[PDB]
């Protein structure tokens, strides 16, 4: 009954930031942590444990 | 005829090699039934790679350019391959009979260990009738032409007595024929019964396939290997009745059957996908 | 009644606010980034011993051991380095659909059509506790801690359990369809869930109240993965699409789909850096996407049946897949 | 050093146990019992057996059968049915005397059967059909206030089809019309992989287990015949 209306009212009033800032933050994190991805950058076979 | 013989050799080798490599490479084709298929393919490949070229060279040059030992080895390999290429078909027929007639107990009865024993026994029986009585001189004939051929080291035909000719034929061809006939008759009866049941149950809303399949399977083998195994006894029972050219022609017609086994026993859609995956 | 008409307004307000906040799309911002390029991986290990198809697996916290479940009623704990088994736990019921590996490496849990979540003690292998209370089949379970676990079942509810006493602590309600998957945040302070009503929700583990709702999809959701940054997640549904939602922006960002695929999606996972998104499909193979470009970078073929499980090690050294062909493969 | 040997010994023991259990797993046959409410599903189980899950195991002629009854989950949506794509057969139980009662039960059963038949994951699974309550139907037909034509208009232009009574023509006509109602849905949808099977059962019946045995044998035989391109 009124539970759905109350929940919609509760979730309506929240702080929302611009999508551009979120995209920039995601890109910055991906670029910063891009040097420690063995799948993305194939590590030498000397340190490869599965091979 | 050299071009025709080379084409025959290429056709024999290519199909068997492709079947063997397709079975070995993939993991979804490793079934208990496929072990018999790969055994048959190995036998056919050994035949087409060992006995056909030397026979072609002998029939072309009309003079054996090797020693007596190599001729005896060639004859033994021929007999071994011919004997081992038919008992595998008999085993396949028996396996299908067991699979269809008794569906509940099939899974227990053939287990992979049980199969590697059957194949080894078949190969041992095949080798026990080819190498043993040929490396020893038990099969040697008695007429003067036979001794003249045996003494000579530049030519060697096939001369045999009555006992070996009857026994080898019985072991190789005649025994594995009645079993296959009975098996396929029972399978046809079961298929007809199932078709009648389906038609009686749900015929108001909705036997060529079984006839076609069994006809192809039985007819190719019978037409390929039947006349030779009759003239084999005929030329021994009655003297001066079968010419050497006719004997060689019938024997070479028998050889061609080894190149048709992939075309008959490897029509499954899984084999089609496997053949399309590689070399395509 | 009057209220139902009244309710729609709030939806219009939320849609207008989300449309207003959308300054620019992710594709426009991420256009000068150099592409990753073609990525090729080859099978390194193969694990055999399961008599039936595999639903679930979970990597260990040490990226060395892993657990797996099958429909023959047996859990096996493999050693990926030496490709030899360690344990083989029989099950009372042969229908299991999930499994989990505790962060402390001491317990392994599983469940299925029977509405019971069993917990096993590896370092004592006997049943330790049995949690009951769900009225539907379980779908997932993740060890929040060595003493408490959270589960999601087919009765449109998710619950938090207490292993010591075997009693429910918090119950999460609000979904309409059957909940199929969940994933925890790195700090274990929030978790998401995807039901069959094409809607994913954000839950608060402490308060026990739904915070946000996302309804971008149009079919049932089958898998959910959480971005390493802790402010995004990706979902996969039956319409051969993947979507990258956001929390702070409170809207989706990008969709991953192609016109040559008409199958479903069974599992979704990320990478250590988050650059690559891995998703399993019903085409008997897996795909690798680019998170910031939505451009395919490779395909992982080699499975003879549909892929139902997918996971990446904590240190990101290798990825493991499971299929209905009763085979587990390791891709480096 | 010795740790590798210990792990090898443990792996050997586990592999031996798995090899031992493989034969037992392969020997048994699995069945699924699916039906609607008020059909009489609980009765069939007991009679045959005496001879949110419930597993019943019965053995016939040294063959193992293992039947499941998933009654815990009661909902129109069935997301769990993808798990039963490797069973030998599906047993469908429906009350054949339910046509006159609203929440129509027979139409709901027909719709459920149609949904089951056309499922993507159940494209190669046969169905054994049990038409339950074969004497309530006869009692209702013989001097009954309600008529099948009122609820089923197609009954006005139906003929008795090879029919073997045992009976009055009316009950035989009703039984065969109800059976053909299910048979029609089955014939149209699929070519070969699966075939529906009908039966007539009641409370006083002890041959149901033999019927299941024969139907499973026929299913396996037909599968093997079709695999080798003979049917
Ligand atoms: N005369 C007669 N009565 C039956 C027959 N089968 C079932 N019944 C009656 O109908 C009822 C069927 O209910 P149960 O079999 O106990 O359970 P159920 O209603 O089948 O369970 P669901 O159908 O799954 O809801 C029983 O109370 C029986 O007395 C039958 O063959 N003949
Ligand atoms: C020269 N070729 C041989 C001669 C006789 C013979 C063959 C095959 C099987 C037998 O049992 C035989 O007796 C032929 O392949």
């Amino acid at each position: 009954a009124r539970k759905l209306v109350e929940q919609l009212k509760m979730e309506a009033n929240i702080d929302r930031i611009k999508v551009s800032k979120a995209a920039a933050d995601l890109m910055a994190y991906c670029e910063a942590h891009a040097k420690e991805d063995p799948l993305l950058t194939p590590v030498p076979a000397s340190e490869n444990p599965f091979r | 005829m050299g071009i025709v013989m080379s084409l025959i050799v290429l056709a024999i080798v290519f199909g068997n090699v492709l079947v063997i490599t397709a079975i070995a490479k993939f993991e979804r084709l490793q079934t208990v039934t496929n072990y018999f298929i790969t055994s048959l393919a190995c036998a056919d490949l050994v035949m087409g790679l060992a006995v056909v070229p030397f026979g072609a060279a002998h029939i072309l040059t009309k003079t054996w350019t090797f020693g007596n030992f190599w001729c005896e080895f060639w004859t033994s390999i021929d007999v071994l391959c011919v004997t081992a290429s038919i008992e595998t078909l008999c085993v396949i027929a028996v396996d299908r009979y067991f699979a269809i007639t008794s569906p509940f107990k099939y899974q227990s009865l053939l287990t992979k260990n049980k199969a590697r024993v059957i194949i080894l026994m078949v190969w041992i029986v095949s080798g026990l009738t080819s190498f043993l009585p040929i490396q020893m001189h038990w099969y040697r004939a008695t007429h003067q032409e036979a001794i003249n051929c045996y003494a000579e080291e530049t030519c060697c035909d096939f001369f045999t007595n009555q006992a070996y000719a009857i026994a080898s034929s019985i072991v190789s061809f005649y025994v594995p024929l009645v079993i296959m006939v009975f098996v396929y008759s029972r399978v046809f009866q079961e298929a007809k019964r199932q078709l009648q049941k389906i038609d009686k149950s749900e015929g108001r809303f909705h036997e060529h396939k079984a006839l076609k399949t069994l006809g192809i399977i039985m007819g190719t083998f019978t037409l390929c290997w039947l006349p030779f195994f009759i003239v084999n006894i005929v030329h021994v029972i009655q003297d001066n009745l079968i010419r050497k050219e006719v004997y060689i022609l019938l024997n070479w017609i028998g050889y061609v059957n080894s190149g048709f086994n992939p075309l008959i026993y490897c029509r499954s859609p899984d084999f089609r996908i496997a053949f399309q995956e590689l070399l395509c | 009644d009057q209220l139902r008409q009244e309710a729609e307004q709030l939806k219009n307000q939320i849609r207008d606010a989300r449309k207003a906040c959308a300054d620019a799309t992710l594709s426009q911002i991420t256009n000068n980034i150099d592409p990753v390029g073609r990525i090729q991986m080859r099978t390194r290990r193969t694990l055999r011993g399961h008599l039936a198809k595999i639903y679930a697996m979970h990597w260990g916290t040490d990226s060395r051991l892993l657990v797996s479940a099958s429909q023959d009623g047996k859990l096996i704990i493999w050693d990926s380095y030496t490709t030899n088994k360690v344990h083989a736990i029989p099950l009372r019921s042969s229908w299991v659909m999930t499994c989990a590996y505790a962060p402390s490496g001491n317990y392994v849990a599983c469940g299925g059509l029977d509405n019971i979540c069993s917990i096993y003690n590896l370092k004592t292998v006997r049943v330790s506790r049995e949690l009951a209370g769900h009225t539907g089949y379980l779908s997932c379970c993740r060890f929040l801690d060595d003493n408490q676990i959270v589960t999601s079942s087919g009765d449109t509810t998710c619950a938090l359990w207490d292993i010591e006493t075997g009693q429910q602590t918090t119950t999460f309600t609000g979904h309409t369809g059957d909940v199929m998957s969940l994933s925890l945040a790195p700090d274990t302070r929030l978790f998401v869930s995807g039901a069959c009503d094409a809607s994913a929700k954000l839950w608060d583990v402490r308060e026990g109240m739904c915070r946000q709702t996302f309804t971008g999809h149009e079919s049932d959701i089958n898998a959910i993965c959480f971005f390493p940054n802790g402010n995004a997640f990706a979902t996969g549904s039956d319409d051969a699409t993947c979507r990258l939602f956001d929390l702070r922006a409170d809207q989706e960002l990008m969709t991953y789909s192609h016109d040559n695929i008409i199958c479903g999606i069974t599992s979704v996972s990320f990478s250590k850096s988050g650059r690559l998104l891995l998703a399993g499909y019903d085409d008997f193979n897996c795909n690798v996407w680019d998170a910031l470009k939505a451009d395919r970078a490779g395909v992982l073929a080699g499975h003879d049946n549909r892929v139902s499980c997918l996971g990446v090690t904590d240190d990101g050294m290798a990825v493991a897949t499971g299929s209905w062909d009763s085979f587990l493969k390791i891709w480096n | 050093r010795n740790e590798e040997k210990a792990q090898r010994e443990a792996n050997k023991k586990i592999e031996k146990q798995l090899q031992k259990d493989k034969q037992v797993y392969r020997a048994t046959h699995r069945l699924l019992l699916l039906g609607a409410g008020e059909s009489g599903k609980s009765t069939i189980v007991k009679q045959m057996r005496i001879l949110g899950i419930f597993e019943t195991k019965f053995q016939v002629d040294k063959v193992n059968f293992h039947m499941f009854d998933v009654g815990g989950q009661r909902d129109e949506r069935r997301k769990w049915i993808q798990c039963f794509n490797d069973v030998t057969a599906i047993i469908f139980v429906v009350a054949s005397s339910s046509y006159n009662m609203v929440i129509n039960r027979l139409q709901e059963a027909l719709n459920l059967f149609k949904s089951i038949w056309n499922n993507r994951w159940l494209r190669t699974i046969s169905v054994i059909l049990f038409l339950n309550k074969q004497d309530l139907l006869a009692e209702k037909v013989l001097a009954g206030k309600s008529k099948i034509e009122d609820y089923f208009p197609e009954f006005a232009r139906y003929t008795t089809p090879d029919a073997t009574p045992e009976e009055d023509p009316r009950v035989t006509r009703a039984k065969y019309f109800i059976r053909d109602e299910f048979l029609r849905i089955s014939t149209a949808s699929g070519d070969g992989r699966h075939y529906c099977y009908p039966h007539f059962t009641c409370a006083v019946d002890t041959e149901n287990i033999r019927r299941v045995f024969n139907d499973c044998r026929d299913i396996i035989q037909r599968m093997h015949l079709r695999q080798y391109e003979l049917l």
